[PDB]
């Protein structure tokens, strides 16, 4: 393969005599295709968080787990996400989403999520009070395209309704392989955290897991059908 | 003519890029090193269980048969030092296959530098 090119085809996947292994790279036998000396290395690490949420209950679409871009309620009218607590507050950008983490001192005070179309007014580091409006829902609101969501809580009063969430999203990285490295994991491999991935001449440039996750293998050198 | 006969079937297995070149030698001396800790498993020598292996990979009866006609006989010393490699635990046994690993990149390093 040209370097610098991907396969579009995976590591240990069976091909088809005429079956494209790359955009200049076509398979001349039936047979599996096999990974030879790969580029790169891509590691999605696994992070979870359990945050708070407040919405209007004439918006809310009432669901136990919400997957990815899974619709969250519907918003009326747009509506200021008033903090619950009182602290410095931690802007994080996922994606489309933000987390805004409610934080005195060391130790945080609240953990409150924005989904898609519920826009952020306030800036990382700034500080936020009781009732003090942070984020903007306008109409929608849907669930992230990358993070699902799971063991949803509810609280009701009145209109207004407060929902603590188990949120599950993918962080993807990716890793630059060297010819004095070499592959420990395989192809879709299941992997925890502190565990090493690539391993190498010196045990500097050693890939460790920062988290539990998964990993792929892209850009091999070389393709080997067999 | 034996030189281009020679000459052609050194010609048919091509070279070796850094990254092949690097990689066997870790193959090859991360199979020594699983020789030596197998021969702290099993309790013998690294050319025992090295010799053993080459017997089980650069070929089936005729690494033993004719080094001259007294070696070390076929069905007795060679197999049952196999079999007794053979019932091993886990991670001696990945070790094991790791050896054999080694044994091959070597052959093929030795036939680029031909």
């Amino acid at each position: 393969l040209p370097a610098g090119v991907d396969a579009l085809v995976k590591d240990g996947e069976e091909v088809v005599k005429g079956q494209e292994l790359a955009p200049g790279v076509v398979s001349r036998m039936d047979g599996v295709a096999l990974y030879r000396f790969p580029r790169r290395v891509r590691v999605d690490y696994l992070r979870k968080e359990r945050a708070a949420l407040r919405i209007p209950l004439s918006a809310w679409v009432e669901k136990e787990a919400y997957r990815p871009g899974e619709v969250l309620a519907e918003l009326s009218e747009p509506y200021l996400f008033r903090a619950e607590e009182s602290g410095v507050v931690e802007l994080k950008d996922l994606a489309e989403g933000h987390l805004i983490y409610l934080r005195q001192e060391e130790e945080v005070v609240a953990r409150y999520f924005l989904p898609a179309g519920m826009t952020p007014l306030v800036v990382e580091g700034e500080i936020v009070e009781v009732g003090q409006p942070l984020a903007e829902g306008k109409g929608l609101l849907r669930l992230p395209r990358h993070m699902t969501a799971k063991e949803v809580e509810a609280e009701e009063e009145g209109d207004s309704v407060h929902l603590t969430l188990f949120l599950e999203w993918t962080e993807p990285k990716d890793y630059k392989v060297a010819p004095h490295m070499n592959v420990i994991v395989p192809e879709g491999a299941k992997v925890q955290a502190g565990e090493k991935i690539v391993a190498a001449i010196d045990p500097e440039e050693e890939v460790i897991a920062e988290a539990e996750g998964v990993v792929h293998l892209h850009e091999p050198a070389s393709i080997l059908v067999v | 003519d034996p030189v281009r006969q020679y000459l052609h079937e050194i010609g048919q297995v091509p070279l070796l890029t850094l990254e092949e070149e690097i990689d066997l030698a870790r193959k090859v001396e991360e199979g020594m090193e699983a020789i030596k800790k197998l021969s702290e498993a099993t309790g013998l020598d690294q050319e025992l269980i090295r010799e053993v292996v080459r017997a089980k990979i650069l070929g089936t009866a005729r690494i033993q048969k004719i080094p001259g006609l007294k070696e070390k006989p076929d069905p007795k010393t060679v197999e049952e030092v196999d079999g007794k490699l053979k019932s091993l635990p886990k991670e001696l046994k990945r070790y094991l296959h790791i050896a054999r690993e080694g044994e091959a990149a070597r052959q093929h390093l030795i036939e680029a530098n031909l």
